[PDB]
């Protein structure tokens, strides 16, 4: 046999342990102690599903907290693709895309500053970016509150409740859940 | 900013020795065959049952252990990939590979490289991320540190010809290092949010109205031993940029201590089967150093970012774009050079959408052939390599004989040594050189001018030095790319560990001496400086004219 | 791919298999 | 320096080196590739090819070709120096090698005969004023020889019959009376003349470091050669493809040249060395093997210090009478050959001087001492007075009827005490005490050993003493340790106990019974005083019979290796300018905006990577001495060598390209040729 006993020996224990006990047992603790989060995280309307807690979707209303551009093929925010935005740093379609991005942010913000945040205006690393920094929040309140009739406040409240922070903050950044917030828009305004 | 990213580099590199002594301890009780207290009895009773006893094979027998092992998964995987149709647990109804792509994938899994031309969650089904993508990368991860385990032993095994049992050493990795923290890891990833469902994919009424199909699977048993074993394979297009899989910055900061948690425990390993840990201390200051330069240069560049940015106005110029907002452009540079220098492969940003000198390092440090955390002990056998090279440099400029803990380097070591060195710069080299003088090589391009060209050569990079990691703008889908990268990942892998395999053979037939008062230290400052000095200069005395033409034509045009 | 670009590879292949030869038997 | 009556030959020797003798160096053969390959383009370039100025390519390869004459200069002139030493002492015998004999006492009817041919059992008597045949050792008589035409001193040495200097080399006619010579073996395959042989017919022969170091420079010369070779590739889509001179021309000022055409030079330059130290050795493998030993194997008479020994000691023992004690001592001295044994005695005769002892070796017998033997007895007429060593006396008086009282011993644990040679000299059972030999340890010995101490050098002696007296005078002098009781079987299995260990042995023998140890021992020389037994089963020979300067054989040694590693990192060190020399002027026109690069303002592209080419051409010739001499060695520990090392050769080679690549393109921007 020259020795071909414990190679396939050993190839078929590890094959079998680790593609059905370790993920079967990871997949029945998963489920077990915390199936929301492993289940997708999605937010539900009791049967309707309005999305997961982590993807983030394409908002365009002026009512609604826009948040990163997303360059996901086919459509924008689409987790079937999940592929970020490839372009050069000396890339000129990637100057002509920031261009256009800078300008719409403009033209839909005319009450606030005439420097439009970063995250607003340059495409995600996967094209699913649920998150965007205070900063731009606080950026994009006015055109919010001029749709909704809300008050700054009012907004600047509802934002810092659903604003995730770090356990410290140099290993990550400030975040804001636009989904979960367009949906507490929602639930305030009905 | 600096302040910030000074403590998140002081902050990373403390938490990581202080999980990683014990663990060294452990590798280090594995390297020494002496079994893990209160295991003893289940291991002989799987190895009775098994086969797989006491055999004490030689580095012959251990390198075609290590290669029939890696040749089987890698048929395995290959025919499960292209018959993926007929198998279950397919609740997309996703159809079989095509064979270019189907043994580009197998061949980048089982070398440790996890090169990705496809869009996961479109392109395989949740039985073929489940079974075949897990078990190979243990199964690569676990022949690596089998391979370090060889060279420890042959190191530390004085007149002997054997060097253990390969089989005992794999099972004994996967079941007892692997597994359990993998468990951990991926319980902490359901903890924050990951996925660990066989549901099928969600459809979702969008707000607005748009609707959008979620693709679900299980992400954080991949994602385990991913990070662990510094795979890179992740289950999305997006490697750990996607929110299913690095959905917080905690999340991040432990994938990255998952990703140096091996290559740092098997120095500390090495140190101690030594029985002097200044040697350990020595190699760790030397990445270390190397480690801390290149992130430092790589935050800077990013933080000083795009120059248009300003001038079509921003807030500001911080290249951002191609990064997640969960993470900063610290973070975001700090993982991409913990997985570029550790063959890790991984990316939370789009390492093309980085700048010119942001994305010069990454690929230097996959050039310089993955010495800083590289892999799990494939880096440390190229460091090992290098080490070879510097006490070789330094007892002819001292006038003694090249010896490294005690045992004599001779000529053979010097020639395994030599090819080992100029397997992986010939393969990107020659490589690149066939991509960049093809249609098919030069019609993949997202981006003009050198940074195409970068594109490519990081590409040829990745595959060659085991990394996997991607600008992601290449189409590599296509049959002569996978081809190429299929041939450049398989010989950068076995025409690498099979001169180390050598390398240990010649170890363990020689004695080692004593410290006399004339024998130069292999530790201390003099030689941490001239270990990085040997590493520097040939990483760029191969490379200088190739980043001259990509990365450092594109940052002064 | 002209017939420079092919005795200039051909030179190349030539060096580098001499080299490596010389690598291998280096007396 | 540079003898002009060697260079003009050397230099036609290397214009015929060119063709097909550089394919046994690999560098030199791919730089004499480029260079054929690069003047094959430049000729169809002036002639019939569309890109222009072949000017600049007929420049790089004359530059090209300038550079493999300087490597081949380099080592022709180092082989040709061996070649001129080597025929500078061949001159020992050289016309009428025509002396033989009858009768093997004393023979007659000297004629002419080719001795040529001769098996060893002949017996050769040399007269006044002519030229020793062929080596060998006196059978009969002794005389003044002189080694002047094969040695550097012109002073005669004297020989003895039956004694330790008992060897002959066919050398310096002898300035003396009548000298028989037994032929050791037949002329030509000696060491003397088999090193001639082999330096006229010149043998390679690569040492292992060689071979590891070429291996090296093979690796590095694969790893430049794919990344200019790719480099057209690479530049071809981005713009207009560099030409391929200036990528032969990089390809060279990549490549160690300096090193892999130096490493030969490097190699039978310190060989020339050995050969002007006095010293003849075999191979360069044992030269460097003698570098990088771990135990120096000497003796402590001569190698430390010659002693001659000057006490005269009395006892307040149960002798009776110190007068009778000098009486036995004369007694025993009549006719003593040995120095400190005379000197010994004579301090004893001006001490008490004795009447009717006027040699009186008529009714006494005469017994040679020997290393081997220890026993010098002379029977006067009826006694057997001692001479022998304590071990030898406790030996003969253990048998018939003596015993040992402790109170010798509390007297040579005092002669110990003081420091000294004890000789415990009797008549028979009876004990007649102990004399005190005081030796000079003087010299400067304890600072070299002190500064060889730092080099991992341990520096075990073989006393041929008792162990306490040993220990002492090793405890004075500095030495790590020491061996007592001289024994050769002693030796061998302390020389394999070492080497046991890994560790490498230096050592000195001179009589055939040392051969043993010369043949099993790792690094060995063997003075001229020695035999052909034992030089012709030595690694190492000493034409100077001095056996104390195995240390600069060391140090030659490990100057060739040091000197081996820092031309290696110099030419590590220089491809960083040759990079930002060549790089930002070989690509002006695919990318213009790599001018940036151009640190030191360089004038133009053309003149940028002539001036890089002239550099590396340059540099062997300015590195000439460097390789004939050796580097600036000095006795310091590992670490501090390889700081010392690493600070010149490895920033001097990355500074001096820098200024001169500057200066000579300030030059050629002088001169106006570009
Ligand atoms: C710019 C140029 C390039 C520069 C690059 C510089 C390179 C940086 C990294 C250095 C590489 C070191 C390589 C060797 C491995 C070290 C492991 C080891 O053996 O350690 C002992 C070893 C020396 O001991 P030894 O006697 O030689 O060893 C004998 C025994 O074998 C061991 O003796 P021991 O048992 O006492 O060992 C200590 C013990 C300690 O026990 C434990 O802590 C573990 C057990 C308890 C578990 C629970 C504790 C929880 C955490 C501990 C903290 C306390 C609570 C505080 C709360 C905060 C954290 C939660 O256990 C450990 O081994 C754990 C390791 C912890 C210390 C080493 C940390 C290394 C990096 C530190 C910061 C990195 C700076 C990066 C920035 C650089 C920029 C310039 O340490 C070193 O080699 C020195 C490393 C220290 C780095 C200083 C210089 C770096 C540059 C200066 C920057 C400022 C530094 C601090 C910044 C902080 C913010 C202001
Ligand atoms: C290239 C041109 C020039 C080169 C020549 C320069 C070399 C010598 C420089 C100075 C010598 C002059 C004489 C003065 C006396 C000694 C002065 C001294 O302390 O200097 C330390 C040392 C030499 O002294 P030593 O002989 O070791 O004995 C004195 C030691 O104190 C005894 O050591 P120990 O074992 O007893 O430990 C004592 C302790 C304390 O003693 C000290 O070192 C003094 C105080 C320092 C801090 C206090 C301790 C705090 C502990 C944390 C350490 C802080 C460092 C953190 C930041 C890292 C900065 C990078 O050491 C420590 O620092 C403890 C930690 C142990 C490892 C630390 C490693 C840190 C990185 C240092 C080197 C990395 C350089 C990167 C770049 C290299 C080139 C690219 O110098 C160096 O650090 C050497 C750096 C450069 C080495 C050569 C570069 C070669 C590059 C070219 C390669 C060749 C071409 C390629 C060929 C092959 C290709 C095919
Ligand atoms: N003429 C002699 N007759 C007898 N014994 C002697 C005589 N001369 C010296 N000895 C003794 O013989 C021993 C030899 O010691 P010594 O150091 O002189 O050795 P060696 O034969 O000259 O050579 P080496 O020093 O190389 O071993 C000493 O004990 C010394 O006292
Ligand atoms: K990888
Ligand atoms: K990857
Ligand atoms: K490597
Ligand atoms: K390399
Ligand atoms: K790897
Ligand atoms: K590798
Ligand atoms: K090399």
């Amino acid at each position: 046999m020259s020795g071909l006993r414990p190679a396939l020996s050993t190839f078929i224990f590890l094959l079998l342990i680790t593609g059905g006990v370790y993920p079967l047992l990871t997949t029945v603790l998963g489920q077990w102690w915390f199936p929301w989060q492993a289940n997708g995280s999605l937010i539900r309307e009791g049967d309707t599903v309005r999305g997961s807690a982590l993807i983030g979707q394409n908002f365009t209303g002026n009512g609604y907290f826009h948040g990163r551009p997303s360059a996901t093929a086919e459509m924008p925010y689409n987790p079937q693709a999940s592929g970020g935005s490839n372009l050069a740093v000396s890339n000129p379609e990637l100057d002509k895309l920031i261009a256009a991005r800078v300008a719409a942010l403009r033209a839909a913000n005319p009450d606030a500053s005439a420097s439009v945040p970063v995250e607003l205006v340059t495409a995600s690393a996967s094209g699913l970016d649920n998150n965007i920094t205070p900063q731009a929040a606080a950026w994009q309140i006015p055109r919010v509150a001029k749709a909704r009739n809300l008050s700054v406040e009012q907004l600047t409240q509802l934002i810092a409740k659903y604003s995730q922070q770090p356990l410290v903050k140099y290993i990550g950044q400030p975040v804001v859940n636009i989904v979960e917030l367009n949906l507490a828009l929602d639930k305030l305004d009905e | 900013m600096a302040a910030q990213g000074f403590l998140l580099i002081a902050t990373f590199l403390l938490v990581l020795m202080v999980l990683a002594r014990p663990l060294g301890s452990g590798l280090a009780r594995l390297i020494n065959d002496i079994p893990l207290p209160g295991t003893t009895g289940v291991e002989r009773v799987l190895f009775r049952a098994l086969g797989v006893s006491d055999r004490e094979m030689n580095w012959k027998q251990y390198l075609c252990a290590i290669l029939g092992l890696n040749m089987l998964g890698l048929a395995v995987l290959f025919f499960m990939l292209l018959g993926q149709h007929y198998l279950p647990l397919n609740p997309q109804q996703l159809p079989g590979l095509s064979w270019d792509l189907a043994l580009n994938t197998a061949v980048s899994f089982v070398t440790n490289t996890n090169w990705q031309s496809y869009s996961g969650e479109t392109t395989l089904s949740y039985f073929s991320q489940m079974a075949g993508l897990t078990v190979q990368n243990f199964l690569s991860a676990a022949s690596g540190i089998a391979v370090i385990f060889a060279l420890i032993r042959a190191f530390t095994r004085q007149s002997m010809s054997t060097l253990g049992n390969a089989w005992v050493d794999l099972l004994r990795i996967t079941l007892w290092v692997l597994v359990p923290v993998a468990l951990l890891i991926a319980l902490f990833f359901i903890q924050q949010g990951a996925l660990q469902n066989f549901l099928p994919y969600q459809a979702v009424n969008t707000v607005e109205g748009a609707q959008q199909l979620l693709p679900m699977g299980p992400v954080a048993s991949q994602e385990a031993i991913k990070m662990l074993g510094t795979n890179g394979g992740g289950f999305f297009n997006a490697n750990s940029s996607h929110p299913f899989e690095n959905p917080t910055a905690l999340t991040n900061f432990v994938q990255m201590l998952a990703i140096f948690l091996i290559p740092t425990a098997l120095c500390f390993a090495f140190g101690e089967v030594m029985g002097d840990r200044r040697q350990g201390r020595m190699l760790l200051w030397a990445m270390s150093v190397i480690f801390v330069i290149c992130v430092g240069v790589v935050m800077w560049a990013e933080v000083q970012g795009n120059p248009h940015l300003l001038a079509l106005g921003t807030d500001s110029s911080i290249n951002m774009e191609g990064k997640e907002s969960r993470f900063g452009v610290l973070v975001s540079s700090l993982f991409a050079v913990v997985t570029t220098a550790a063959s890790c492969g991984a990316v939370i940003a789009m390492h093309d959408s980085f700048t010119a000198l942001g994305g010069m390092v990454p690929m230097w440090l996959m050039q310089i052939g993955e010495v800083v955390f590289g892999g799990v002990g494939s880096g440390l056998y190229g460091m090992m390599l290098f080490v070879l090279l510097a006490v070789f440099i330094a007892g002819l400029m001292i006038g003694r004989t090249p010896e490294y803990l005690g045992k004599k380097i001779d000529v053979r070591e010097m020639k395994l040594t030599a090819l080992a060195i100029l397997v992986t710069p010939t393969l990107v080299l020659m490589g690149a050189a066939l991509a960049m003088m093809t249609d098919a090589g030069r019609s993949a391009m997202l981006n003009p001018g050198p940074h195409g060209f970068s594109e490519v050569l990081y590409a040829v990079s990745s595959a060659a030095n085991n990394n996997g990691s991607a600008f992601a703008g290449l189409s590599a889908n296509s049959p002569f790319w996978n081809c190429l990268l299929a041939f450049c990942m398989f010989v950068g892998r076995f025409g690498v560990i099979i001169p180390v395999m050598a390398i240990a053979g010649s170890l363990v037939s020689k004695k080692s001496q004593a410290a006399s008062s004339g024998t130069l230290p292999t530790h201390g400052p003099l030689f941490v400086g001239l270990l990085i000095g040997t590493v520097l200069l040939v990483g760029a005395l191969t490379f200088i004219p190739a980043l001259a033409l990509g990365p450092v034509a594109e940052y002064l045009s | 791919m002209s017939a420079g670009v092919i005795t200039g590879v051909l030179l190349v292949f030539l060096l580098l298999g001499y080299l490596v030869y010389a690598l291998i038997n280096a007396e | 320096f540079e003898p002009t009556l060697v260079v003009q030959a050397l230099k036609e020797a290397v214009k015929k080196l060119n063709p097909q003798a550089q394919w046994r160096n690999p560098v030199m053969f791919i730089v004499w590739i480029g260079s054929l390959l690069t003047t094959c383009i430049s000729i169809a370039m002036a002639s019939g090819a569309m890109p222009g100025n072949a000017l600049f390519s007929a420049a790089i390869s004359g530059w090209l070709w300038i550079t493999v004459l300087f490597a081949n200069f380099a080592e022709a002139l180092a082989e040709g120096r061996s070649k001129a030493q080597a025929n500078s002492l061949k001159g020992v015998k050289k016309t009428a090698f025509a002396r033989k004999l009858r009768e093997p006492k004393y023979g007659a009817a000297a004629d002419k005969v080719p001795a040529d041919q001769l098996r060893k059992g002949d017996i050769v008597l040399v007269e006044a004023g002519d030229i020793i045949p062929c080596d060998g050792e006196v059978i009969e008589g002794g005389a003044s020889v002189d080694e002047s035409a094969i040695t550097g001193e012109s002073a005669p040495v004297i020989r003895e019959s039956g004694g330790d200097f008992a060897s002959v080399t066919g050398g310096t006619r002898i300035l003396s009376d009548w000298l028989v010579i037994e032929c050791s073996v037949n002329p030509g395959e000696t060491f003397l003349d088999r090193m001639i042989a082999m330096v006229e017919g010149a043998q390679r022969r690569k040492t292992p470091n060689e071979i590891a170091l070429t291996i090296l420079l093979i690796a590095l010369t694969i790893v430049f050669l794919l990344a200019t070779a790719t480099l057209w590739p690479f530049s071809a889509w981005g713009g207009n493809a560099v030409s391929v001179t200036v990528l032969v021309a990089l390809l060279v000022c990549l490549i160690p040249t300096t090193i892999g055409g130096l490493l030969s030079a490097i190699g039978v330059a310190g060989m020339s060395r050995m050969l002007g130290a006095n010293v003849i050795a075999t191979s360069g493998r044992a030269v460097e093997a003698a570098g990088d030993v771990d135990v120096l194997l000497l003796d402590k008479t001569g190698t430390i210090t010659l002693g001659n020994r000057q006490a005269s000691e009395f006892i307040p023992a149960q002798g009776v009478d110190e007068k009778t004690l000098a009486d036995a001592a004369q007694l025993a001295s009549l006719a003593d050959e040995t120095p400190e044994g005379r000197s010994i005695v004579i301090l004893a005769k001006q001490r008490f001087n004795l009447r009717e002892r006027d040699v009186q070796s008529l009714h006494a017998t005469f017994v040679p001492f020997t290393a081997q033997s220890r026993m010098s007895g002379i029977n006067i007429d009826n006694r057997m007075i001692r001479k022998g060593s304590v071990d030898a006396i406790r030996r003969h008086v253990e048998a018939n009827g003596g015993h040992f009282p402790t109170d010798v011993d509390q007297k040579v644990d005092q002669v110990a005490r003081q420091g000294a040679t004890p000789l415990v000299v009797v008549e028979g059972s009876r004990v007649l005490g102990v004399i005190a030999l005081k030796d000079i340890v003087k010299g400067g010995i304890k600072e070299r050993f002190a500064q060889l101490r730092k080099m991992g050098i341990k520096t075990v002696m073989i006393t041929g003493d008792n162990r306490l007296t040993a220990a002492a005078i090793a405890a004075e002098a500095g030495v790590d340790d020491f061996l007592a009781e001289a024994t050769p079987e002693a030796k061998l299995a302390l020389i394999r106990q070492y080497q046991a260990e890994g560790r490498l042995v230096a050592m000195t023998g001179d009589g055939t019974n040392d051969a043993p140890a010369l043949a099993q021992a790792d690094v060995a020389v063997a003075m001229n005083s020695g035999t052909q037994a034992a030089k012709e089963a030595g690694n190492m020979v000493d034409l100077d019979s001095n056996p104390t300067k195995l240390i600069e054989v060391v140090h030659i040694g490990k100057q060739m290796l040091m000197t081996r590693g820092s031309l290696t990192t110099f030419s590590i060190a220089n491809d960083v300018a040759k990079y930002f020399a060549i790089i930002p002027a070989a690509f002006a026109a695919t990318y213009p905006q790599l001018n940036a690069l151009n640190i030191m303002c360089l004038h133009s592209p053309d003149s940028a990577i002539l001036s890089a080419v002239i550099f590396n051409a340059l540099i062997i010739v300015f590195l000439i001495p460097l390789a004939l001499k050796g580097v600036s060695y000095k006795p310091l520990t590992a670490s501090a060598m390889l700081r010392r090392n690493l600070w010149i050769y490895g920033l001097g080679g990355l500074l001096v390209p820098f200024i001169g690549i500057k200066v000579i393109d300030l030059l050629l921007t002088v001169c106006g040729l570009v």
